[PDB]
RNA sequence: UUAGGCGGCCACAGCGGUGGGGUUGCCUCCCGUACCCAUCCCGAACACGGAAGAUAAGCCCACCAGCGUUCCGGGGAGUACUGGAGUGCGCGAGCCUCUGGGAAACCCGGUUCGCCGCCACC
RNA sequence: AGUGCAAGAGCAAAAGAUAGCUUGACAGUGUUCUUCCCAACGAGGAACGCUGACGCGAAAGCGUGGUCUAGCGAACCAAUU
RNA sequence: CCUGUCAAACUCCAAACUUACAGACGCCGUUUGACGCGGGGAUUCCGGUGCGCGGGGUA
């Protein structure tokens, strides 16, 4: 019944929202694996008006990509309560997000007979506060 | 401009001010009077004038009967008097006027008016058993300043 | 869901089940449906038809009902999908069926899949449809070469029950083998 | 078993109406016609029920009409009960009669004109202005009351 | 009228009521008629292609052969004959 | 159908919710990347290979009506509107009678938490 | 929301978005509807085929320009293939 | 929540009614040949009124 509910980190997405690059280099070096640009919709008068061109650049992490980056990215950061997502997800930070969720959430992901996962089978603030928590640090 | 001009219902609906502008001003001041913060519920008699034929009502009669009804409570139940009336019909049909002969005749907007089909109540007053007569009166000048005959109806008020 | 006026998927669809749009393309030919589908252990191929109220299948073949001709071998990969094919195939062409199109349904036509497999398979039982050569797998690796090599880097069983240890794609062979020959009760 | 009487003319009344009395056999005033009651009969004659008077007839008032107006397909034959009985599959008129009431044969496939042409009502009718419910004489009526009207055409 | 197009006071028999809005069933896409068949003429709000002009919303032809996939089904507008091309998808078998 | 696949009708099937169900069986989640294949970065997905674990998701089964929907009863209502007729009424706007049709809102109470087809399958 | 522009309509594993590839906005010749309801009338328009050659796709299939209804022009003469 | 009104270019609804096709009855046609086909000859393309439904207009 718990081992089949208890969190798990699915991915860990550090990007830095720049608007106009270098940064990929230590994205890379930081995380472990190749970065991604990131374009931007809509035009804005702060000379942002191309549509389609770099302005940050995204990694996202799974398995122990994700752990043995946060191994480290954790320890720097004072992880408080409203920074807490409703579904158990919290990002700190350079941006450093965290998504957790519980073994079946490929439900929801899959291409064949996918399904929004059930609110009860949904995490909690709680729940994550708890699993995290229960990892080297502190909450609140 | 005579009412004679536009009493009758015999032309179209006419009302969507996504195509018609210039659309003057209603000249009808209020249509909730007396206590409005009280309920109608609050009173044992509840009189309404009630319209006797279907016709059209320009805003500027409206605002004419209403204002020489409400003016006469106000000046019998004092200016805060335990009362309230009600006026429940809007003017939303615009008006034209033809003002070239009958060339290109489509008038120019003149005003608006409230459809009222026969046996509807124009007007709806909330009072205590003493002002009946008074409620009753207000609407006997009301109704000498609208086209239609009409009838001072009393509902909840079996207190004769 | 909302209101009066609000607008419900075809129960197909909310069940994501069902590609409307390619199910269109797909009946426009006038032939069977040559449904494939897969499951995390087993591998299915239907020949469909359009039916008054649904579609009617008339010939059909399980990963599974394969042990019943000699399979001792996992079913849901690429050997276990060609013979599957061949297998519904075969019944196929006993119903009378002569053609038909692959359906993959909400898979992807990814070059060598299994798709391919049960569709180069129900081909070889003598039913025509529409292909393309190049998009199926090399005929190793539909026997099996790819999982045998694999267990050349064994160290370790690449399969837990007793079904050999280096893994046996002859054992393909003579399965084809039996379906191909005359015999067989389909 | 209804009798049809066309008690209104044919001058500004509409096409399909009188295209409907015409179908019915009737193309002149005063005449007469036996309808069965189905639901295509009673259709054509509650479009008609303007410029007509009719209901079903007693018995006798039918064979007193039929003895007085009934005509053979062709001539001035007075179809009496001989005639009746030397051309029909009856005896007499009574006989024929109650086969009409009974929907059981039609006039026409006795030999006889589908039409009684009647004459002008003796003493007058209740008008074609209104309908039987109001004094008036147009419309559907009682057994009674066409049979007075029938009778006064006789 | 205030114009002449095809599409002209077609408000309302071209568009779908809230719900039955969004792609068809294929089924009736692909439905086959015979020859000497009759079929109702409807136009389905939802799928563009196969059409017939919108006049004839509401007949009731015959088939009669095909051309390519579309079907060529026989009217009478009026006293005067004419030929429809008309796909499946706009196409019900009468009775 | 002790959990499957393909559908038809496309909310009576939607939204929300409760209970139950799986040792070599089924579907899953699940385990795992040498390969076919894959991510503008991630075996997440897609694809491939597989069974240590699980029934917590999904799914299947039984059920609840609060919302949305379908239909029915009673009431609203033979009201509103209306095809045909009138030397009926009304200054008129308009109304009325006869004949043939006949709503909508809302309320109260029932119904509906899908139906059916083909195939496979302790 | 978006879908080039009126208005009305269509569209969600798309008709929208992004990416990539591509030139079917192809040649020839028809059927049918429209223009012109019914009911004769040209240019123009559209729908739907076929022959030939191609593009894309695993394939069914889609592409006879733009999601649909506006964006059009006779004879004589000239230039052009 | 409670409370007061509307729509030619609004619609969760929704008639009467008009309309395609078919069957049935009726009526009509098979010496009065209908339905349809081909051909000759026109006149006509200032209309008006009542009723029902209208749009414009104070009328
Ligand atoms: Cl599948
Ligand atoms: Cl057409
Ligand atoms: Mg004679
Ligand atoms: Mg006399
Ligand atoms: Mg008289
Ligand atoms: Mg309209
Ligand atoms: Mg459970
Ligand atoms: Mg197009
Ligand atoms: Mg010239
Ligand atoms: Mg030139
Ligand atoms: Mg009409
Ligand atoms: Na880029
Ligand atoms: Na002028
Ligand atoms: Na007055
Ligand atoms: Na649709
Ligand atoms: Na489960
Ligand atoms: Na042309």
């Amino acid at each position: 019944f718990h081992e089949m509910r208890e969190p798990r980190i699915e991915k860990v997405v550090v990007h830095m929202g720049i608007g106009h690059a270098n940064a990929e280099d230590i994205l890379g070096e930081i995380t472990g694996q190749m970065p991604v640009r990131t374009k931007a919709k809509r035009t804005v008068g702060e000379f942002d008006i191309r549509e389609g061109d770099p302005i940050g650049a995204k990694v996202t992490l799974r398995d122990e990509m994700a752990e043995e980056f946060l191994q480290t990215a954790l320890p720097l950061a004072e992880l408080a309560t409203s920074q807490f997502d409703d579904t158990g997800n919290f990002s700190f930070g350079l941006d450093v997000t965290v998504n957790l969720v519980r073994p079946g959430y490929r439900v929801a992901k899959r291409d064949k007979a996918s399904r929004s996962i059930p609110t009860k089978h949904r995490l909690n603030p709680a729940d994550a506060v708890a699993f995290i928590e229960s990892t080297y640090d502190v909450e609140v | 401009k005579p009412a004679s001009m536009y009493r009758d219902i015999d032309k179209p609906a006419y009302t969507r001010r996504e195509y018609i502008t210039g659309i003057p001003g209603s000249k009808i001041a209020q249509h909730k009077m007396g206590r409005k913060q009280k309920d109608a519920d609050d009173y044992p008699v509840q009189i309404s004038l009630i319209v006797e034929e279907t016709v059209q009502l320009r805003h500027g009669s409206l605002e004419a009967s209403r204002l020489s009804a409400n003016r006469h409570l106000i000046k019998e139940l004092g200016e805060e008097g335990d009362y309230k009336m009600t006026l429940r019909k809007f003017p939303h049909q615009v008006l034209r006027e033809n003002k070239d002969g009958m060339r290109a005749a489509f008038g120019k907007i003149v005003g608006t008016a409230a459809r009222v089909q026969a046996g509807e109540q124009l007007f709806t007053a909330y009072c205590n058993v003493e002002d009946a007569e008074h409620v009753k009166e207000a609407f006997r000048r009301a109704y000498n300043k609208i086209t239609p005959s009409c009838r001072i109806d009393s509902s909840p008020a079996g207190n004769a | 869901a909302t209101g009066p006026r609000y607008k419900v998927p075809m129960r197909r669809r909310r069940e994501a089940r069902t590609d409307y749009h390619q199910r269109l393309r797909l009946l426009k030919s006038g032939k069977p449906r040559l449904v494939a589908r897969k499951s995390n252990k087993h591998v299915r191929a239907q020949l469909v038809t359009l039916g008054p109220n649904g579609d009617d299948t008339l010939a059909s073949a399980h990963s599974s009902d394969l042990a019943e001709y000699g399979w001792e071998a996992p079913t849901g990969n690429m050997p276990s999908a060609y013979l599957t094919g061949l297998l519904a195939g075969l019944r196929a062409q006993e119903a009378g069926v002569e053609e038909a199109v692959l359906d993959i349904g909400l898979n992807s036509p990814t070059p060598g899949s299994k798709v391919f497999a049960i569709q180069e398979g129900a081909i070889d039982a003598g039913l025509d449809i529409p292909h393309n050569d190049d998009v199926l797998a090399d005929w190793q690796r539909t026997r099996g070469a790819h999982i045998a090599e694999y267990d050349e880097q064994l160290e370790e069983p690449l399969y837990s029950g007793d079904f050999d240890a280096a893994d046996l794609p002859e054992h393909f062979d003579e399965l084809r083998e039996t379906l191909l020959d005359g015999d067989i009760e389909l | 078993m209804h009798a049809l009487v066309q008690l209104r003319g044919e001058v500004n009344m509409h096409t399909d109406i009188q295209d409907t009395l015409e179908m019915l056999n009737i193309h002149h005033v005063n005449h007469c016609t036996l309808v069965p009651e189905t639901d295509a009969y009673r259709g054509m004659v509650a479009k008609v029920n303007d410029f007509v008077a009719f209901g079903e007839p007693s018995q006798e008032t039918l064979e007193t009409v039929l003895a007085t107006r009934a005509e053979p397909l062709e001539g001035d034959a007075d179809v009496d009960d001989e005639w009746v009985a030397e051309h029909t599959d009856y005896d007499d008129i009574s006989g024929l009669a109650f086969a009409l009431l009974s929907e059981e044969t039609t006039l026409r496939e006795q030999g006889l004109s589908p039409t009684l042409r009647l004459h002008p009502p003796r003493g007058g009718h209740d008008g074609v202005k209104h309908p039987v419910k109001e004094g008036g004489q147009l419309g559907k009526h009682d057994t009674e009351g066409i049979d007075d009207l029938l009778e006064a055409m006789r | 009228p205030s114009s002449n197009g095809p599409l002209e006071g077609t408000r309302g028999k071209l568009k779908n009521k809230p719900r039955d809005r969004g792609t068809s069933p294929p089924q009736r896409a692909v439905e086959e008629f015979d020859d000497g068949e009759k079929v109702h003429l409807k136009i389905d709000p939802s799928v563009p292609n196969g059409r017939f002009h919108p006049r004839f919303d509401g007949q009731t032809g015959t088939v009669e052969g095909k051309q390519g996939d579309a079907y060529k089904v026989d009217i009478v507008d009026g006293g005067k004959e004419k030929t429809i091309i008309v796909t499946a998808a706009h196409l019900r078998r009468q009775e």
